[PDB]
């Protein structure tokens, strides 16, 4: 086909994406964000939250992003006739920024902390605290 | 944080994707809850001989339970 | 045909009915307790 | 056997769209305990029957007269009750005979001497009806 | 057997129908004579609700608004409209099965059999075959009760309890025992 | 008689027409569990393509658990019936070796057909699942199920939906933890893992799980509906077959009672 990036940004409710051409795509993995363009290397990363940012070969400036709570995503090198790089970014929930709220993010955050307030379980605990983090990620790629 | 805590992947995953779904606006946030609603009915035997039956409506307390 | 139609029905709704009655008698005296005899 | 020959012009306007109105009812009718899935375009048909079947309702000791009958037929087949509850129907028909013997005894004098719907005499009932529907508030 | 100026006679002729057949010549010819009809069934009395009168074969000269209020006559024909849509689910219900009934359809036919459960009340001449007590029902408690089930005050209460009781107070009582015995 | 052919052709006829009603109704909920599956497969596809890298062999010995997936509604052609048949199959080829079975269901149809057989063998069931769409009820509940009741070896008895007219039974053989173990995983190592693979490879593995149970439901739903909509086909015919049968049989019974009161008038008219 073409010397592209065949991008596919799944959930389980709906498919955003399923054989895309773009140039580059940023993910935020479990480490820290990185970008995936064509060439890039076999490899398999696990994703924490924030906003995956897709930019077109027709597009190159213009862009489109996407908030991802949790999931995964393979990156597999292109087949020898296909002439173009796959991958593929698979999210539990995954939302665009347009339909993202600061104030219900806040509202929500506070009661986090409300009810883990009472620190008695290791899973409240940690419920809490991952709460934290992707709420404050919200909270900083909302618009 | 989930392997120390003796949870699982799958549970951290749903109990943060229940919070963000809190987190949308209401128009798409009222077709999410709907889409994700909860009903299940576990029933647990040992060789015949039911020892409980249990229905669920919420996440956390069909993974607690 | 009809009375396997009609007893299928009537158990059915027997059934039914009755989990829903169990549960409604649970739930009633809370949301009703003007009824309950353990205020009076 | 006789037909819409025994029917003045008025009343033919309205009776044969209705005809075919719950025609497709009648085609339609048992998806009405099954209509939450299905579509457009088949849930129309069974509002518009709904609607028609009450507004066909009539009362014991109380017959109405052909104009009366031809206005209120035009407000049951143009969509006018579409959107509305179907127990507010009797309500709608009372309170529009009410308002049109009180306000266009000429339309209905119009329909009496002439035994027809013009379309002037329908821009008037149009018109006459949007009046009536802002003056009033239905439930749905 | 009429009233006249000078008397009245208020009759009641219980009319046997062989073979539950209402197509024969006797009751076809005696229906048009009768200002108040009542209709028995089978398999009404099978379900143990007596009297088992049929309401949608059971007819009246006098249920008309001008004689009995609209209080009255709207009460009476919500219930027969709410008993035959339940007539018309039956099939539904024997094919299907509840759970592919709307809510409306779920709680039409709640209020259906909570109606039929409530117009079965005890007679003092069936002590001797249900040893319970008989009950005189006043109309205006009647139209009450049936108003109120009609508008869903009661649609909570149990069937059970609703079943074979003489007013809506004293279904109150049984569902109150039920719950009681229930915990 | 008479009153028996017209009562039983006014059931059929009833039945008849609920039939085509639910007919339809069955043809648009198809119609949106294919977009359910065409939105949820890409989802699952990848994650168990990747762990399918890893084979693994059916003749391994250890207690076996069989899921096996169905429907809680009737109607449903017999889908039911072959599932609980290659589990039956399943389970008495595995139990001759000596592997222990364990039986965990989803639907009452499994269970009524398993009990009197296979029921000393149940341990655990979930039904009232497809209320609602299916990951209303999600995988991930079961999936921990079954990690918490961690077995040696697992399979998974589902119907696959090739299209709306055809569908096909399957067993899928699924990777656990003791065999995952028991590999040093050599065939992912030309992949690169950003968290180190002994730390991913616990979190990867329930998602594994949840996406292998989720499009396996997901086909079998396509595959009860499928079925359903030819139950009612063969219903509705049948149907019309009877109701044909029935107008004749009444026609002969009422020329019958007509001949009969018939020639009691004449006799009595003649007896004078």
């Amino acid at each position: 086909f073409k010397n592209q990036l065949l991008l596919t940004l799944s959930s389980p409710s709906e498919a955003i994406y399923v054989r895309t051409p773009v140039r580059s795509v940023t993910v935020p993995g479990s480490e820290g964000a990185m970008t995936m363009t064509n060439g890039h290397s076999q490899t398999v990363a696990r994703l924490k939250a924030g906003e995956i940012i897709v930019r077109k070969g027709e597009t190159g400036d213009e862009v489109e992003r996407f908030f991802l709570s949790d999931g995964f995503v393979l990156f597999k090198s292109p087949e020898d006739d296909s002439g173009c790089c796959t991958a593929e970014v698979l999210g539990v929930e995954v939302v665009p920024v347009s339909m993202l709220d600061k104030e219900s993010a806040a509202t929500a955050l506070q009661e986090l902390l409300q009810q883990g307030a009472g620190a008695t379980d290791e899973w409240t605990k940690a419920r809490t605290l991952l709460g934290q983090e992707l709420l404050s990620s919200v909270i900083r790629a909302a618009p | 944080m989930w392997r120390s805590s003796g949870v699982s992947f799958t549970r951290y995953a749903s109990e943060m994707a229940a919070l963000l779904r809190q987190c949308l606006k209401e128009p798409y946030r009222t077709q999410a809850m709907q889409r994700n609603q909860i009903h299940l009915k576990e029933t647990v035997y040992q060789q015949g001989q039911v020892l409980t039956r249990e229905t669920f409506n919420d996440i956390k307390k069909a993974f607690e339970a | 045909s009809v009375k396997f139609m009609d007893q299928k029905r009537s158990g059915e709704e027997t059934v039914y009915f009755k989990k829903e009655d169990e549960a409604l008698l649970r739930n009633l005296l809370a949301n009703h307790p003007e009824y309950d005899p353990k205020y009076s | 056997r006789v037909g819409s020959a025994a029917q003045v012009k008025a009343m033919k306007q309205v009776a044969g769209t209705m005809k075919l109105e719950l025609a497709q009812y009648r085609e339609v009718a048992a998806f009405a305990q099954f209509g939450s899935d299905l579509d457009a375009s088949t849930r129309q048909l069974l509002t518009r029957g709904t609607a028609l079947t009450e507004l066909l309702k009539q009362r014991q000791y109380s017959p109405m007269k052909n104009s009366v009958q031809v206005c209120v037929l035009y407000c049951g087949v143009k969509g006018y009750l579409d959107p509305l509850d179907p127990k507010e129907i009797s309500r709608f028909e009372s309170l529009f005979i009410d308002y049109i013997n009180a306000n266009h005894q000429d339309i209905l004098k119009t329909i009496e001497t002439e035994k027809e719907l013009s379309e002037k005499t329908e821009a008037k009932l149009r018109a006459a009806v949007d009046e009536f529907v802002a003056m009033n508030e239905f439930k749905k | 057997i009429t009233t006249t100026k000078k008397g009245s006679i208020t009759s009641v002729q219980a009319v046997y129908v062989p073979a539950d057949d209402l197509t024969d010549p006797a009751p076809a010819t005696t229906f048009a004579h009768l200002d108040a009809t009542t209709v028995l069934s089978r398999q009404i009395a099978e379900l143990g609700i007596y009297p088992a009168v049929d309401p949608l074969d059971s007819t009246s000269r006098m249920l008309a608004p001008e004689i009995v209020g609209q209080e009255h006559y709207d009460t009476a024909r919500a219930t027969q409209k709410l008993l035959q849509d339940y007539k018309s689910l039956q099939d539904i219900i024997a094919i299907l099965g509840m759970d592919e009934l709307s809510e409306e359809d779920k709680l039409v036919v709640s209020r259906a059999r909570k109606i039929q459960r409530f117009l079965s009340q005890p007679f003092t001449v069936a002590e001797v075959f249900t040893g319970k007590p008989g009950r005189f029902v006043e109309l205006p408690e009647t139209i009450k009760s049936a108003q109120t089930i009609l508008r869903g005050e009661c649609d909570d209460l149990p069937e059970m309890a609703f079943y074979m009781c003489g007013g809506l107070e004293e279904v109150r009582s049984k569902a109150v025992k039920m719950a009681q015995e229930a915990a | 008689d008479l009153k028996i052919v017209a009562a039983r052709m006014k059931s059929v006829k009833s039945i008849q027409k609920i039939t085509k009603a639910m007919k339809m109704v069955a043809a648009s909920k198809l119609r949106m569990d294919q977009r359910r599956l065409e939105n949820g497969l890409p989802f699952a596809t990848p994650v168990q393509k990747l762990v399918q890298r890893i084979p693994v062999d059916p003749k391994e010995k250890g207690t076996l658990a069989v899921l096996a997936l169905s429907s809680d509604k009737g109607l449903c052609g017999g889908v039911n019936s072959f599932v609980a048949k290659q589990a039956r199959i399943v389970i008495k080829e595995n139990e001759m070796a000596g592997n222990a079975v364990q039986v965990y269901g989803v639907g009452d149809k499994i269970r009524s057909a398993l009990q009197r057989t296979f029921g000393d063998r149940f341990k655990r069931i979930m039904t009232e699942v497809t209320r609602f769409p299916w990951n209303f009820g999600q995988a991930c509940i079961i999936a921990d199920r079954l990690m918490q009741d961690n077995p040696a070896r697992l399979m998974v008895i589902y119907n696959h939906f090739k299209s709306a007219v055809a569908y096909d039974t399957l067993t899928l053989n699924v990777l656990t933890p003791t065999q995952a173990a028991q590999s040093a995983k050599e065939q992912l190592n030309t992949f690169e893992f950003e968290p180190e693979k002994t730390d991913v490879w616990k979190d990867l593995q329930d998602f594994y799980y949840a996406c292998t149970v989720f499009g396996c439901m997901l086909d079998n739903i396509a595959s009860e509906q499928s079925a359903r909509m030819s139950a009612m086909d063969n219903a509705s015919t049948n149907a019309g077959e009877m109701i044909s049968s029935l107008t004749l049989r009444y026609n002969r019974a009422r020329q019958a009672k007509i001949t009969t009161e018939l020639v009691e008038i004449i006799s009595g008219a003649n007896a004078l």
